[PDB]
RNA sequence: AAUUUCUACUAAGUGUAGAUAAAGU
């Protein structure tokens, strides 16, 4: 009766086997002598072509579907624009150009057969790509993807490359915004000026005011009609002629007013050392367009207060507590003002402070917009002022960006030659990434100002050249990815090209294609245009072999180095599949849906670079953990012998659980299961500071069935067993990256590390899930935060919580017995398919995400929790803070210092639940550059030399009397530093303790080096312990919610535990 | 010359890789002989692994790890961690390191 | 440092342990 058994051949999946194709007798030289591996690669050369022959049919179609259209909903959006009646209508608009690419009489063809066959072989009429054109005649298939994304811009869903979206909300926007700067900039103009010449030079026939206008927006639709209003925009030689921009730029050259300036429309991998160079001297140069756009916003940015401050924004979000730090002393200075604020409006005269209250503060603030300047100004202090401050930053940046410049004269200079490759030279990679680094930084910084568009008073003085410098600025970003993309990159490569046989439906079930089989080798057969066994009619070996050798056949053999016969190990998992696929054990769960492919890949490693281990010569092993500590092979050890030959890579897909049985919601059925249950186990997994992942195994009281850190992975095998410390490996990275000159492939060797650790801790979770039938609870990654010390950050635990869904779909023990429960054929499924990483929240089958709030700075034995305010204000606050103790005295039985508090005294602490605490003075903590103090020694130190009599008892008021300074920032912090329960030396000396101010029912402290020098404790053993110690605990509440609620009204608990909750569980539990 | 980086190889072949010299590296031949500091191309890095070139067993050295693919061909001992290198260690102080 | 491929290896000597949904954009 246990819970997993339940949850066997729940619904279907899909997986593709990738496996390597070795061609068998004489089918390599039968096909180079058919030369069937060139039509293909020619094929693969001549798709590009094709994509962009079909690109440009696409732009003629778009370009001609959208001369046919006049929307009826414009100039209600232009008299409505200069909060709620305009986003249906905008929705209309964008409604009204899908249907008028939809509406036309040829959109059938663009994404079918047809487009290949017929129409793209007759607009083109070149005899050069008719042929590339026809090549591609009945290969439609190879475009099915290109299809699917090349009509994602003929639809409406407003993402951001969609031609909707480009026309509606990126057009209109700098259209109607420009009608106000022409209506505004006028009479600075005459006929006999520049006006007339304008007209003929680049129109002709309609006057120029027409293209401000509100119904004139539909004939900018099309790219020639964004190019001749950009023209009278900016200028456009047919004779330079000059554009309004620079008509404007010289009136305000003759006389001294910031008059705005137009805004123009928008539009709607490198191979060799020297292109890489010669792009980066081209984009980059001291007199390219970036290097122009960064002195342009240089020359506005100084001259940043002739702007009206109440017109120029700063966009809400990390920019903000950017912003604050740089400006405001740190991270949250401006959201505490706004908080300010907020509460003396919608806050009474009471400390009711709740966390509903807070929560709808927080939304409040996070959906405001953007913040002006005048706003952040109020904000401020007297004499300091915000405008002052954020130029000189901003002047600093440039002037920084300048410096980086004078360090790199000489890839610039036409002298300038390559000594070394460029993935190998570090000097010049040292140079591109700080220089990218520098100039990217300005572009994230600046980019703040830009805030959220969407707004009334904007100073379009100021915003005109700000977006016409930043809009050319920010291409950094694809010269960065690009030059970066190129510098991390493996030297073997893995392109490939699919081979058909001069076949268009061949492998495409089981077509010309067949899985034979012959004792324990399986074979690939392809008809072209001993005894055996067809997948089960027989054939004879003697004429199968006599087809491969005549050329009626190209026998492959489908192989891994588990079908390899020196293999003894357990085999990979996708090789049990494929072995299972031909089982009688096997009799709908894993089958063969789909075709397969045949690729092909070409040796990426010239013999002359391949570099190998000579025979009968002692290796040095590389793992510190291993007790045999060099190895002598008797052959040679190449390093990627895989890449230095050619390759026939096989994809074979398999449908597993292609007709389910027991379908059902997987979450209420783990919801009724934990509810019935009588003792249910959780396995609360936390990323630590000193250890990657902790894990901690929780019965269904509280009481700790495991607890150990996931640092190292024990790999057993043979019996044997060795481990091998990922941690020690991860410190070995990251000081290497500190090494080098460069760190973009330090960064990407640590991240793909960081994933095959992952890979492996997702086999330690399941069979951690499969040996308990546990509950697993993880942090909810959404809302919370990790100090910057933990080693698995977001993006890689984010990674790692995909995996483990993913894996959890259809768990497999691979030494298990097949047909078995748990084995490949009948693996579990208790979890749903990944959607989203903003779906991975409040549950996933067996999964549950738990927020991370109060989980590792609590007493685990009796849920105490600092929610004091401990920091030194001024005299008043601590003064205050002080006389809010119920009491303070010397205990001079135990030698200690009582602090008796009542958490009803102090603000913004309603979460607790035991509301009197009495904290002493116990132990030692180790504040922060490290130091350790005695408490108490601290406490008597600290009074004596104030001059203070502590024996008395309640020196509450004998303490509030001292007039110095000082002694309240002395007092505050050592305060402070008592409430600290999480301590640990900085300099990565492994220890980690965790001690509590206060003391359990029978009146011990809790002190986590108590419980680290044990195995089979009872509490955790060090702060990452408590961690997943207290994210257990949560699913445990939730367990309880369960069975406190009726098996219907099950799917509605609500589980994500709040703070008072929390808190109340946490207190009362023990 | 070859026969220096030679003999570097098959000592720094055997060391555990924890205990691996910090090394200047290039393409070119480097003399520790008349090997001078203060080129603004020299930087002291660790050795990683020790292989020999298949064509013609030429001695090639991974700098760092072998997954960053920073492969040279001629190496030499510094007592040093950064672009601030402090003198060139001879072939006893290498293998004195194990 | 060998791999369908990735990660860590050498793991008892042409491999070991875990993971692996490919294609297309
Ligand atoms: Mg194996
Ligand atoms: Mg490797």
């Amino acid at each position: 009766m246990s819970k997993l058994e339940k949850f066997t051949n729940c619904y279907s999946l899909s997986k593709t086997l990738r496996f390597k194709a070795i061609p068998v007798g004489k089918t390599q030289e039968n096909i180079d002598n058919k030369r069937l591996l060139v039509e293909d690669e020619k094929r693969a050369e001549d798709y590009k072509g094709v994509k962009k022959l079909l690109d440009r049919y696409y732009l003629s179609f778009i370009n001609d579907v959208l001369h046919s259209i006049k929307l009826k909903n414009l100039n209600n959006y232009i008299s409505l624009f200069r909060n709620k009646e305009l986003e249906n209508l905008e929705i209309n608009l964008r409604k009204e150009i899908a249907k008028a690419f939809k509406g036309n009489e040829g959109y059938k063809s663009l994404f079918k057969k047809d487009i290949i066959e017929t129409i793209l072989p007759e607009f083109l009429d070149d005899k050069d790509e008719i042929a590339l054109v026809n090549s591609f005649n009945g290969f439609t298939t190879a475009f099915t993807g290109f299809f699917d994304n090349r009509e994602n811009m003929f639809s409406e869903e407003a993402k951001s490359t969609s031609i909707a979206f480009r026309c509606i909300n990126e057009n209109l926007t700098r259209y109607i915004s420009n009608m106000d700067i022409f209506e505004k900039v006028d009479a600075i103009f005459d006929k006999h000026e520049v006006q007339e010449i304008k007209e003929k030079i680049l129109n002709s026939d309609y006057d120029v005011e027409d293209f401000f206008e509100g119904e004139f927006f539909n004939f900018v639709l099309t790219q020639e009609g964004i190019d001749v209003y950009n023209a009278i925009i900016g200028g456009f030689v047919t004779e330079k002629i000059k554009g309004l921009n620079e008509y404007i730029n010289l009136y305000n050259q003759k006389t001294k007013q910031k008059l705005p300036k137009f805004k123009p429309l928008y539009k709607q991998g490198y191979t060799s050392d020297e292109e890489v160079l010669e792009v980066f001297r081209n984009t980059l140069n001291k007199n390219s367009e970036i290097f122009s756009s960064i002195k342009k916003l240089e020359k506005l940015f100084k001259n940043f207060d002739e702007y009206s401050s109440a017109g120029i924004f700063v966009k809400n979000g990390p920019a903000i507590s950017t912003i604050s730090k740089d400006i405001f002393g740190e991270w949250n200075v401006i959201r505490d003002k706004w908080n300010a604020e907020y509460d003396d409006i919608h806050l009474k005269k009471k400390a009711v402070v709740t966390e509903k209250y807070e929560d709808d503060r927080r939304k409040s603030f996070k959906k405001i917009g953007s913040f002006s300047l005048e706003q952040l100004q109020e904000y401020a202090d007297a004499d300091l002022s915000v405008v002052e401050k954020l130029k000189e930053i901003i002047i600093q940046k440039v002037d920084e960006i300048y410096k980086v410049y004078g360090s790199s004269e000489k890839l610039f200079d036409a002298d300038f030659v390559l000594e070394k490759s460029l993935k190998k030279n570090d000097a010049v990679v040292a140079i591109m990434k700080d220089l990218l680094d520098s100039v990217k930084s300005f572009e994230n910084y600046i980019k703040a100002f830009f805030g959220e568009g969407k707004e009334t008073n904007r100073d379009e003085s100021f915003y005109g050249d700000f977006v016409l410098a930043y809009d050319i600025l920010l291409k950094v970003d694809h010269i960065y990815d690009a030059i970066r993309n190129y510098v991390t990159q493996k030297p073997y490569s893995k392109d490939k090209f699919k081979l058909y046989f001069q076949n268009p439906q061949f492998m495409g079930g089981w077509y010309r294609a067949t899985i034979l089989r012959y004792g324990s080798k399986y074979y690939l057969a392809i008809m072209d245009k001993g005894n055996y066994e067809k997948i089960f009619e027989s054939a004879s070996k003697k004429e199968v072999d006599k087809l491969v050798e005549e050329g009626k056949l190209y026998m492959f053999q489908i192989y891994n180095k588990d079908f390899s016969d020196k293999s003894h190990g357990t085999p990979n998992l996708h090789t049990m599949y494929f072995k299972l696929l031909f089982d009688e054990n096997n009799h709908g769960q894993i089958r063969l849906s789909g075709g397969a492919e045949l690729f092909m890949r070409r040796a990426s490693l010239k013999k002359e670079e391949l570099v190998v281990h000579p025979a009968n010569s002692p290796i040095a092993n590389k793992n510190p953990d291993n007790p045999k500590k060099t190895t002598t092979l008797s052959y040679d050890v190449y390093k990627d012998k895989r890449f230095s030959e050619d390759q026939y890579e096989l994809h074979i897909p398999i449908a597993i659980n292609k007709c389910p049985k027991n379908i059902f919601k997987i979450n209420t059925e783990v919801r009724v299961l934990l509810k019935h249950d009588d003792n249910p186990y959780v396995i609360g997994i936390d990323r630590g500071e000193r250890n990657l992942l902790y894990i901690v195994v929780v019965d269904g009281k509280g009481n700790i069935v495991e607890q150990y850190s996931l640092n190292e992975i024990i790999n057993n095998f043979n019996g044997i067993r060795i481990k091998t410390d990922y941690h020690s490996l991860l410190d070995k990275k990251e000081k290497e990256r500190f090494e080098a000159r460069q760190n973009w492939t330090s960064i990407e060797n640590i991240k793909e590390l960081k994933a095959g650790y992952i890979s492996q801790v997702v086999h330690k979770i399941c069979e951690l899930v499969e040996k308990y039938d546990a509950v697993i609870a993880l942090e909810d990654l959404n809302s919370g935060f990790k100090n910057s010390r933990v080693k698995v950050e977001k993006q890689v635990y984010q990674k790692f919580e995909k995996m483990l869904i993913d894996k959890l779909n259809y768990m497999v023990d691979k030494k298990s017995n097949p047909c078995a429960t748990g084995g490949a054929l009948k693996g579990y499924q208790i979890t749903n398919k990944f959607e989203s990483f903003k779906s991975m929240s409040t549950q996933n089958g067996f999964i549950f995400y738990i927020p991370a709030w109060l989980t590792s700075k609590i007493d685990p034995s009796t849920g105490f929790v600092n929610l004091l305010k401990t920091k030194y204000t001024s005299i008043a606050d601590s003064k205050k803070f002080i006389s809010s103790f119920d009491r303070i005295m010397y205990v001079p039985e135990e030698d200690l210092f009582e602090f008796a508090l009542d958490y009803k005294n102090f603000s913004r602490t309603d979460a607790d639940y035991i509301k009197k605490w009495k904290l002493y003075s116990y132990g030692n903590r180790i504040r922060i550059d490290w130091e350790e103090v005695c408490l108490t020694s601290a406490y008597k130190e600290l009074f004596n030399k104030y001059g203070i009599n502590y024996q008395q008892g309640d020196i509450r008021a004998l303490l509030c009397e001292q007039s110095d300074k000082a002694f309240y920032s002395s007092f505050m912090a050592l305060m402070s530093l008592m409430l600290q329960m999480r301590n640990s030396i900085t300099g990565r000396t492994d220890v980690d303790f965790l001690i509590s101010p206060v003391k359990n029912s029978d009146g011990i402290f809790y002190d986590s080096r108590n419980y680290e020098a044990q195995e089979n404790a009872i509490l955790p053993k060090n702060a990452d312990a408590n961690g997943a110690y207290n994210i257990a605990r949560k699913v445990l509440w939730a367990i309880g919610q369960f069975k406190k609620a009726e098996d219907e009204k099950l799917d509605k608990v609500k589980i994500a535990i709040s703070n008072k909750e929390w808190l109340e569980y946490a207190q009362t539990s023990v | 010359i070859d026969l220096y980086t030679e003999q570097l190889y098959n000592i720094i072949k055997s060391l555990p890789y924890d205990k691996r010299p910090n090394v200047v590296y290039s393409d070119q031949p480097l003399d520790p002989n008349n090997l001078d500091l203060s080129e603004p191309e020299l930087w002291a890095e660790q050795v990683g692994e020790c292989m020999r070139y298949a064509h013609n067993d030429q001695p090639c050295f991974y700098i760092g790890s072998t997954k960053r693919e920073l492969r040279v061909n001629y190496i030499v001992p510094v007592i040093g961690v950064r672009d601030e290198i402090e003198r060139v260690m001879t072939l006893e102080e290498v293998r004195n390191l194990h």
